[PDB]
């Protein structure tokens, strides 16, 4: 994280700086501070339009009026002012919608903000990629920016695997078919216990925290099939630590 | 007839022309056009992206490659699975703008 | 993406109408900036969400492919070697071929005309040429509808894909059993509990 | 402020040392003297030690001279206390970056690379001449030197002016030395046309006005044809005791002062350095179109038709009536050219009639071919002559940028670069895909089909 | 295109004619009335491509989480990937700029 | 959802006005085909909302 948040504040202190695009585009700091660029560029550009719009002597005599006044007769004055007059309001037109548009894009925007920040920042949520990029959204941060915010979204990016076997089930003496209850677990044996001890361990099935099972992670199923591993009674202390074989304690 | 510059390191390192040929010693032919610069070498590295295509520094024109993103591995039941472990914990970057003026 | 020579499309190279139009300002040139800056972003995140990934790729074709009991023939893409400069290639699937040929009035959107030809300026122009003229040119697409199949394949062998490599390409039976349980964990998949969902 | 020189002049109290001297009040800085590459630390701050502005700082401890680049950056960068490229400081490193393009410090060991900062304008002798027009407030400096023949690094509080001849390119011929009493106008009325014919950069625009039709933009840029081609440059320092006629459909015969192009000019431009050379009447003789003869006479009467312009009065003490007398058979009347201004600081005119007036159209008329010139400057009169640069012009597009109704500085188009650059608006342009125009024929030529 | 054609309120639509058949002054009074429905029809278009590009956007967004959260793995979220009921999962195909 | 007769809303119901408009062509036939398939689209989803 401090390698991650120093080199791209760096990455912020330069622009191709060091030639580091690989991280270029949407995602990566370059594309937000563009973005930010061309926000706090726009504004100014509009209304600069809107302005320069008024000289141009929209088919008539002028650009002002009060000289078509003077130098003809009202009447005719009013007939070239027409021009004048529908070229400014059709200028106004255009550039209010084009403000709208603004105005509804950056509505979905701050809508899905404050989603952003709901979903992502006071709490991590599980679905997937959601929070600016896929993987595993730990948390994000923000900081402000001008007429907007940046999400700083931490999310983890495995560096190995471990390729171990899942397991669909036991059937323990093949008559009991006991199977872990939570979808999110896989069932396994790796490392030095992968073949040698078959050591049990159940981990996340997102990632990698393997540990011993325990029958409180199991419930009955009525039907075996052929995948679940056949097992014996006493293999059940063996297999979980956690069990107990009620009838020879009794 | 229309063209297209490529300003970048402040310069025109190529041009984008339906013509054949340019004041460029170096051309690359596009499926849609001709691109002339001085260097019609293959260009590894876009420094500005464009459509499909990228342009190197120097005048060096290619196409972009598409970027393998992360790799997720799909729920199953059984059998082997490669677990994601040992993750290192980058920060994806995401502006939005909240109000205009 | 469009572009337009806004210069030629008002003056088309008269050069007293270009001094003309110096008079407006930017208003021209705040227009094409505006274009490309929409058209580089456009293109910008558009390549940003395609990622492909290749062990994807490898499972993606319907010989790779294990549709047990879900028959994919129209869902896959064909991979086959293309004589087109020795690369193998994976054709689009049969639906999207329908899609495309039956709906696109071209078929395809490879019809996109080089301006070589009109640079040729020999024979007679087309409308492609006869916009070109008037300084319009059609930036071909950013991202390939091959690129999009292939990306599509991706998704879909990602979506088979249950390890990190090849060797975890488990039926597709599995990964239905698996998503199965993670909406509802399962008492009792029969073969026709499976079977008739696969079937219908 | 030129480098104030190891010897001549006053000048002397040069510090060349790592005894790291700071004054106050400099606007000029020069090395004259890295031997080899030995440390060059320069830290250019506000003196008020503002961090508003972007500082400046300049580094190289390594003595590679090509290699030991001069790490500069005019951006919001620590200003430097005692030494060091960061050093214990204030301001992080990267606090706003304007231009940090670390600028290669290979020179001569006789060479000299000097920075001015004045008039919120920026002038950097690193191998080049860098001419920019941006604000800056600069008198703070913090030095480290290595001393090269006693007279490496110098401050520059005041401004000294070299007069050289350039009777060759290079260091020699250059005759440089302190000289004329034409300082200022001058040295600013003079410069060496470019080959193809431009001003080369480092020009100020002392009197320069750009060329508005009617009404003068105070600030900002603007693309437009403005006669800013050079031909045949003429700098003669008070000095006019000619009689001139200058014609157009010929290369303004003078002698050209830079790299001139011998081309036939259509205007031209002065740099007027004396006001009484309009009081010698004369100056300004006309053959228009018509070939109608044409005269001009400045003084404080009105009427040269019921008074005489026999003026009674001398060094103006009143705007002197500027009347144009028409010198054809069938009209001979003085038409009332101008009021005469406080004060004329540059005056062009076209072959198409364009008498044009500190930015000004006073006249722009129909064609002229003849402006003959009778400026009385002959005598002592040669040491009272207004004209002290003029230059002939060709009509350029180019990009000018002014503030205050000034002329900061300059781009042309013609190159394809520039020419995308006049095409925009911003002297700079930023790396992306542009809009461009294929190449017509540079000839016209175009042959007639019907 | 099709903007060309429409002579605004000029005599012509050819600029050279325009130059031709008037005096420098009112040829360019007369190109300017063009010059104007040009530059105007130009910028409706850029206004409506910009409308286009901004839906365009917003989809390709939804698309991108539709992706994520349900082709990626099934949603959570009820009736959210492409209607309501058990979506079990969800296959894509490619489509003219779009998919399905 | 609202439709407009674009030919008599300009032309005035005059056929010898829509002699010039048909010079415009698709001017007319491209407002009415937007709006008249927003309007649909708009039907067919709030159908498909309830
Ligand atoms: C204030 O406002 C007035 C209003 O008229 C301006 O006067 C005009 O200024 C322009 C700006 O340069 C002049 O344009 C020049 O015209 C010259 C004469 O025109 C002939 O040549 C051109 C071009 O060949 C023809 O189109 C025209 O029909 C004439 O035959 C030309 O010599 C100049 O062209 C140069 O460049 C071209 C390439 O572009 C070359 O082919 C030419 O050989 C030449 O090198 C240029 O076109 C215009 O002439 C002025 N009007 C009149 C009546 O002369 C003032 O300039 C303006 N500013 C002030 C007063 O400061
Ligand atoms: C087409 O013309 C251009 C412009 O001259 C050539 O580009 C540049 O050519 C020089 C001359 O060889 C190359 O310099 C070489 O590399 C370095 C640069 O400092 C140095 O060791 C020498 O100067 C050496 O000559 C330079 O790299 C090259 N730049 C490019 C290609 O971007 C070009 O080579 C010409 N030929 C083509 C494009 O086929
Ligand atoms: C966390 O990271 C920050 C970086 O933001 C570190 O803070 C920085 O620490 C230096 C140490 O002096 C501060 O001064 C700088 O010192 C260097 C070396 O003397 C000098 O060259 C610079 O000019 C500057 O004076 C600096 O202001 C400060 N903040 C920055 C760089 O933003 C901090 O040390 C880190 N701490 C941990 C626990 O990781
Ligand atoms: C043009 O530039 C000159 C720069 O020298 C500005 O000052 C004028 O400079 C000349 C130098 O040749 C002075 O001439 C000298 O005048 C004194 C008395 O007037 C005389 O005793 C000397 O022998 C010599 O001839 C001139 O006086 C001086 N002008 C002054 C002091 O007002 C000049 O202001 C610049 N003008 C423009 C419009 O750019
Ligand atoms: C250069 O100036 C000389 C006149 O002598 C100058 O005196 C000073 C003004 C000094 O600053 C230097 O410019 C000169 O030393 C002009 O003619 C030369 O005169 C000298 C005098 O003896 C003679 O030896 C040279 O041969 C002359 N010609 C030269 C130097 O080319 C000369 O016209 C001026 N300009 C040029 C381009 O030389
Ligand atoms: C566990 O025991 C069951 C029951 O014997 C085994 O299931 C047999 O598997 C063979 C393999 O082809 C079939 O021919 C038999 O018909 C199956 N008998 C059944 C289902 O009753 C199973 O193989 C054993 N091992 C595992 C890992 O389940
Ligand atoms: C040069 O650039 C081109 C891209 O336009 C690449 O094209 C290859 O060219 C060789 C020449 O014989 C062919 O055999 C290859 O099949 C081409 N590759 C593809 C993917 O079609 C080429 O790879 C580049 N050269 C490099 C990178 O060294
Ligand atoms: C981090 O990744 C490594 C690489 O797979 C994992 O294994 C380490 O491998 C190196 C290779 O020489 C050994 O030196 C280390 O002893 C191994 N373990 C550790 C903790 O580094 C490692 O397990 C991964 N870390 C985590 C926490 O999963
Ligand atoms: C799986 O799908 C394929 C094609 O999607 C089916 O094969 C086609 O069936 C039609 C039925 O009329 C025949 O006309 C075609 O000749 C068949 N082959 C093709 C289109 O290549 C097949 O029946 C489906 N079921 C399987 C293979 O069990
Ligand atoms: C995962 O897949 C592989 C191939 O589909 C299974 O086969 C093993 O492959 C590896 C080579 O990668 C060999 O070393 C093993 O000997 C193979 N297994 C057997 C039983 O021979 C593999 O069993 C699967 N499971 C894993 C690797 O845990
Ligand atoms: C910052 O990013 C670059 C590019 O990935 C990387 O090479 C560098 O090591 C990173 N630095 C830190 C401190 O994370
Ligand atoms: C002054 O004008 C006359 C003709 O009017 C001309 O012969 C002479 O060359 C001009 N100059 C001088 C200095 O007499
Ligand atoms: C113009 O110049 C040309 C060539 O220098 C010459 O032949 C012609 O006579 C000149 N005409 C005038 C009016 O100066
Ligand atoms: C004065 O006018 C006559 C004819 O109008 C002409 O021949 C003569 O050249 C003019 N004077 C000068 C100095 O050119
Ligand atoms: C001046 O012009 C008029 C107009 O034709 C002419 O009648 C008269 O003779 C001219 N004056 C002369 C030639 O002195």
């Amino acid at each position: 994280f401090n390698s991650a948040i120093g080199n791209i504040t760096s990455a912020f202190e330069s622009v191709k700086e060091a030639s580091s695009q690989t991280s270029r585009g949407l995602n990566t700091v370059a594309h937000a501070l563009t973005k930010v660029q061309e926000v706090v560029n726009s504004q100014g550009a509009a209304l600069t339009q809107l302005t320069v719009q008024l000289q141009h002597n929209f088919q008539a005599i002028s650009s002002s009026i009060d000289d078509i006044y003077s130098r003809l007769d009202p009447p005719s004055a009013d007939v070239q002012v027409d021009r004048l007059i529908t070229g400014r309001l059709s200028a106004l037109n255009a550039f209010v919608a084009q403000t709208l548009t603004k105005y509804t894009e950056v509505q979905a925007s701050r809508k899905l903000a404050q989603q952003k920040v709901n979903e992502c920042v006071k709490s991590q949520s599980q679905r997937y990629g959601f929070c600016g990029g896929d993987g595993e959204h730990i948390f994000s941060l923000v900081q402000a920016a001008p007429q907007g915010l940046l999400f700083l979204h931490t999310v983890l990016v495995p560096s190995d695997f471990v390729d171990v076997i899942a397991i669909a089930g036991l059937c323990v003496n093949d008559e009991i078919a006991l199977t872990l209850r939570e979808p999110g677990l896989v069932l396994f044996t790796h490392e030095l216990q992968n073949h040698t001890a078959t050591e049990y361990f159940v981990s996340s099935r997102r990632m990698f925290e393997p540990r011993k099972p325990t029958v409180s992670d199991f419930v009955q199923i009525e039907s075996c099939v052929v995948t679940y591993v056949n097992l014996t009674r006493d293999q059940l202390p063996d297999v979980i630590p956690d069990y107990i074989d009620v009838n020879k304690t009794r | 007839f229309s063209e297209q510059a490529a300003y970048v390191d402040d310069d025109i390192v190529g041009v984008i022309s339906s013509l054949s040929s340019s004041t460029f010693n170096s051309t690359r032919e596009l499926p849609g056009f001709f691109y002339h610069s001085n260097d019609g070498s293959n260009c590894t590295e876009p420094v500005l992206v464009y459509s499909n295509i990228g342009v190197c520094k120097s005048g060096s024109i290619g196409y972009v490659p598409s970027q393998s993103g992360q790799v997720k591995i799909a729920p199953t039941v059984t059998g082997n699975i490669s677990i994601p472990t040992n993750f290192s914990m980058s920060i994806r970057t995401e502006y939005l703008q909240l109000y205009n003026t | 993406p469009v572009s337009v020579d806004c210069a030629t499309y008002v003056c088309n190279g008269n050069s007293r109408c270009k001094q003309l139009l110096t008079q407006y300002t930017a208003a021209c040139k705040t227009i094409e900036s505006a274009l490309q800056l929409s058209a580089r972003l456009e293109s910008v995140e558009v390549n940003s969400m395609l990622t492909i990934s290749e062990e994807a790729l490898q499972l993606a074709t319907i010989s790779s492919f294990n549709g047990d009991g879900y028959n994919f023939t129209n869902v896959l893409g064909v991979s086959v070697y293309d004589p087109a400069r020795g690369r193998v290639v994976q054709k689009r699937s049969f639906i999207e071929d329908l899609l495309f040929n039956k709906v696109v009035t071209n078929g395809l959107g490879t019809v996109d005309e080089d301006y070589k030809r009109c640079s040729n300026g020999r024979s007679v122009a087309d409308l492609v040429c006869a916009q070109y003229y008037s300084g319009v040119m059609v930036l071909p697409g950013v991202v390939d509808a091959e690129k999009l199949h292939m990306y599509s394949a991706s998704l879909i062998g990602g979506m088979v894909l249950g390890g990190f490599t090849a060797a975890a390409a488990l039926p597709f039976s599995y990964a239905v059993q698996a998503r199965l349980n993670y909406l509802a964990l399962q008492t009792d998949v029969l073969q026709r509990n499976q079977q008739l969902l696969a079937e219908s | 402020y030129l480098p104030i020189g190891e010897n001549q002049g006053v000048n002397s109290t040069w510090y060349c040392a790592g005894q790291h001297p700071t004054a106050s009040g400099v606007h000029g800085i020069f090395v004259s003297h890295i031997r080899g590459g030995h440390g060059f630390e320069i830290g250019i701050s506000q003196e008020p030690f503002d961090p508003s502005g972007y500082q400046l700082y300049l580094h190289k401890a390594t003595n590679g001279n090509t290699n030991a680049t001069a790490r500069l950056r005019i951006c919001q960068f620590p200003s430097i206390k005692t030494l060091g490229p960061t050093a214990n400081n204030d301001v992080t490193i990267g606090r706003n970056c304007l231009f940090n393009k670390a600028i290669p410090a290979h020179m001569s060991e006789h060479s000299v690379v000097g920075i001015t900062w004045d008039n919120d304008r920026v002038t950097v002798f690193s191998d080049k001449i860098y001419y920019f027009y941006f604000k800056n407030d600069w008198s703070r400096v913090a030095t480290k030197c290595y001393n090269s023949g006693g007279c490496a690094m110098q401050y520059v509080y005041e401004p000294t002016y070299y007069m050289l001849n350039v009777t060759s390119a290079g260091e020699d011929g250059i005759s440089y030395q302190p000289c004329t009493a034409n300082c200022i106008g001058y040295a600013a009325n003079v410069f060496a046309t470019e080959p193809n014919g431009h001003i080369p950069e480092g020009f100020s625009f002392n009197n320069w006005f750009l060329l508005s039709n009617d009404s003068t933009l105070v600030h900002g840029k603007v693309v437009s044809n403005q006669p800013l081609l050079v031909n045949c440059l003429l700098a003669i320092p008070k000095i006019y005791g000619l009689g001139q006629f200058f014609s157009f459909n010929q290369t303004i015969d003078g002698v050209c002062n830079g790299a001139a192009v011998q081309r036939a000019p259509e205007a031209l431009r002065f740099n007027i350095n004396d006001t009484s050379v309009i009081l010698a009447e004369g100056s300004i003789v006309l053959h228009t179109a018509l070939g109608t003869n044409f005269s001009f006479v400045c003084s404080n009467s009105s009427n040269p038709h019921l008074a005489t312009f026999a003026i009674p009065l001398g060094a103006t003490q009143v705007p002197y009536y500027c009347f144009f007398k028409v010198d054809t058979y069938n009209s001979t009347v003085y038409k009332f050219l101008a009021v005469l201004p406080p004060t004329v600081r540059e005056i062009v005119i076209t072959k198409y009639g364009d008498v044009y007036v500190n930015g000004f159209g006073y006249l722009h008329l129909g064609l002229l071919d003849a402006v003959t010139i009778n400026f009385t400057g002959h005598g002592t009169d040669d040491d009272v002559s207004g004209f002290w640069t003029i230059a002939s012009t060709n009509f350029v597009d180019a990009l000018i940028e002014v503030q205050g109704t000034a002329i900061q500085r300059i781009l042309y188009c013609d190159d394809p670069v520039s020419q995308l650059k006049c095409s925009q608006v911003a002297f700079d342009l930023d790396d992306g895909f542009y809009p461009f125009s294929s190449r017509n024929l540079l000839s016209h030529e175009q042959p007639i089909s019907f």
